[PDB]
RNA sequence: GAAAGCGGCUCUCUGGCCUGUAACUGACACUGAGGCUCGAAAGCGUGGGGAGCAAACAGGAUUAGAUACCCUGGUAGUCCACGCCGUAAACGAUGAGUGCUAGAUGUAGGGAGCUAUAAGUUCUCUGUAUCGCAGCUAACGCAAUAAGCACUCCGCCUGGG
């Protein structure tokens, strides 16, 4: 539409310090369900305090690196010439559609619990390794198809 | 005659004489216009109010 | 294709002009990639034919696009109306398949008129600026007044 | 800034094509004449020189194809 | 064991055409052994004249040129295109001694007749 | 240049105007059916020349389909001497002759002054625009190279298919 009109704010964590605890839960709470959800959250912090015991940054910083890409993608036409012509949006974004990776494979995974198949992608985030790397190279290795910008 | 070279020119200052200069050569909008052959009654749709509306 | 509702919704229904509008439906499947659904829809009433109302809706995968339309015939409305079926997928070419389509102003004196030096006096206070734009009708050329900073008649002279 | 048609500055009718530039910096840098308009010409008397710059073009004295 | 040189003053033979782009390093008069085109490269489709393509389409060979051993530059373009501009930076920024882009686009003078209308 | 049309360059013989001019004829004027000539564009005849382009046709997309637009080609044909058709939006869908007259206006090339210690202006003629007095039409518009006001030569036109 035609403006900037404003987005909210869900406030960071004391617990384990981060804003990305209570957007996990913005992306993992569904129904509402946010009680739930830091059970999930503060279970995946325990997932790093059986594996590591370290800071919830190491694996879950990592992880952003793993899930925030340099790149994404857009469609734009001559007059149907869609040249693929990309941008680089800024981090508050790359983490949102970051959380939506891991909420992708830390949610789709036949596993027994949310935090078993999120053991399996949080213990494997701190695998670092795999889905989250090709699940932003898929987007990187198209950029020098990208490489027009107004061209033609 | 060619000197094609600006005084001691650099690489975006020799880039700059060409697209300046080279650009007021007329070295294009004849080619441009030369993609295709015309019939000679729209060569005088060139020679028309194209060029009084340039002038006039 | 896929799937009709023939509908005829105030006389029986019968499967010799709604045959014919089965095939020229048919050309609808001449015209089809997906013939997603239809539905037959049509009116007629009393008073010796003073009117013939037919429609068939069209849900394809993409467009919908019904059509309520008249003859005095019903027999007549089927064929002009599945005819401008016809004409509107010939509207529906391009429609459907070309989606291509192919400081300082450098300025001279805004005013007109020449005005005289002893007019600099009123020409300054015309518009209201300190100097007075005037090209000089008295003096031959351009004069202009100024105003001097001690309180009295200024000129801003080359003279 | 008159500069026009250079007719007055070599006043009168001489050559128009026993000059090496003199009447010849009518020539562009490019081996073609200087414009009409920039120039912005008296007409026929620019035809009074250009039907013989024609000549003094392609004579073998004179580049009539160059560049820059 | 082959026969290979040790020029200097190579001669830079890059066409832009208004598809592609080849992109040359030339002999005194000459003949080209460090030489590509853009479409050397499999740049087939849209990408035929992407400008930054044709800066490494003039890198490439620019960078081929060592082979035979050659850092001065006797640049020659022919030929505008939509690629053309990143490409002239391009081998005036490849490794190169950037002084003399030549502009030998031919020109007629009301010569042959195009192909017509479209 | 009546138009059709006419643009590398140089020669050959070649019309046609305008500016001045009464030197001179002394109305030789205007036209114009008929008849005659010229004349787009193709094509047709004979004989060449055969780059590039391109009817015809082929191949590839195209879509339901493509005998089309695009691409790859590619024949006739385009060019040269040499004969013909006589039909073109022939146009400006505005016949020819001459007279009249608000002006703002282009540009040629003369005639004259002109502006003088080199500058730069005014009138006059044919040209070709643009706006617009009057006039003007159904309106749109025309208007000094009148779609305004006159007369002589011609021509067309009679509701549509």
């Amino acid at each position: 539409r035609k403006n900037r009109a404003p987005k909210r704010e869900v406030l960071a964590d004391p617990m384990y310090n981060s804003i990305v605890v209570t957007r996990l839960i913005n992306r993992v709470m569904l129904d509402g369900k946010r009680g739930v959800a830091a059970q999930i959250v503060y279970g995946a912090f325990k997932q790093i305090e059986e594996a590591t015991g370290n800071n919830p940054l190491e694996v879950f910083e990592t992880a952003m690196e793993n899930i925030m890409p340099v790149l994404e993608v857009r469609a734009r036409r001559v007059g149907g010439s869609n040249y693929q012509v990309p941008v680089e949006v800024r981090p508050e974004r790359r983490t949102t559609l970051g959380l939506r990776w891991l909420v992708t494979i830390a949610r789709n995974r036949g596993e027994h619990t949310m935090q078993d198949r999120l053991a399996k992608e949080i213990l494997d985030a701190a695998n670092n390794t795999g889905a989250a790397v090709k699940k932003r190279e898929d987007t990187h290795k198209m950029a020098e198809a990208n490489r027009a910008f107004a061209h033609f | 005659s060619k000197t094609l070279v600006r005084k001691n020119e650099s690489l975006d200052d020799a880039l700059r004489r060409f697209k300046r200069s080279v650009t007021k050569a007329g070295t294009l909008q004849e080619l441009r216009k030369r993609e295709h052959y015309e019939k000679p009654s729209v060569k005088r749709k060139r020679k028309s109010e194209a060029a009084r509306k340039r002038k006039k | 294709m896929i799937k009709f509702n023939i509908r005829g919704e105030n006389v029986e229904v019968t499967d010799a002009i709604r045959a014919y509008v089965e095939d020229k439906i048919g050309k609808l499947d001449k015209y089809f990639n997906d013939g997603h659904e239809v539905t037959a829809y049509v009116n007629l009433k009393v008073y010796t034919e003073k009117r013939a109302k037919v429609e068939v809706t069209l849900p394809a995968k993409n467009v919908t696009l019904r059509a309520e339309d008249t003859s005095q015939d019903m027999y007549s409305s089927i064929d002009f109306v599945e005819e401008k079926l016809e004409r509107q997928i010939r509207k529906y070419k391009t429609r459907m398949n070309r989606k291509p389509r192919n400081d300082i102003v450098r300025t001279k004196h805004v005013a007109l008129k020449p005005m005289d030096a002893e007019e600099a006096v009123l020409q300054m206070d015309m518009l209201g600026h300190d100097f007075y734009v005037f090209t000089d009708a008295d003096s031959n050329g351009t004069h202009v007044v100024y105003r001097r900073t001690d309180g009295r008649y200024g000129l801003i002279e080359t003279e | 800034r008159k500069k026009v048609d250079f007719i007055a500055a070599n006043k009168i009718e001489v050559v128009d094509y026993k000059d090496t530039e003199l009447l010849k910096r009518f020539i562009s840098e490019r081996g073609k004449i200087l414009p009409r308009r920039v120039t912005g010409t008296s007409a026929k008397n620019q035809r009074k020189v250009v039907n013989a710059i024609k000549r003094a073009r392609v004579m073998a004295l004179l580049p009539f194809v160059a560049e820059d | 064991r082959r026969v290979k040189k040790n020029i200097e003053s190579g001669i830079v033979h890059i066409q832009s055409t208004f598809n592609n782009t080849i992109v040359m390093i030339t002999d005194v008069h000459g003949n080209a052994l460090a030489w590509s085109s853009a479409g050397a490269l499999g740049f087939k489709g849209s990408k035929k004249s992407t400008p930054f393509a044709a800066q490494m389409a003039s890198e490439a060979a620019a960078k081929a040129a060592q082979e035979q051993g050659l850092k001065t530059v006797s640049v020659t373009v022919k030929g505008p295109g939509s690629g053309r501009e990143s490409a002239i930076r391009a081998l005036a920024a490849a490794g190169l001694n950037v002084t003399s882009i030549s502009d030998v686009t031919p020109v007629p003078h009301n010569g042959a007749r195009p192909p017509k209308r479209r």
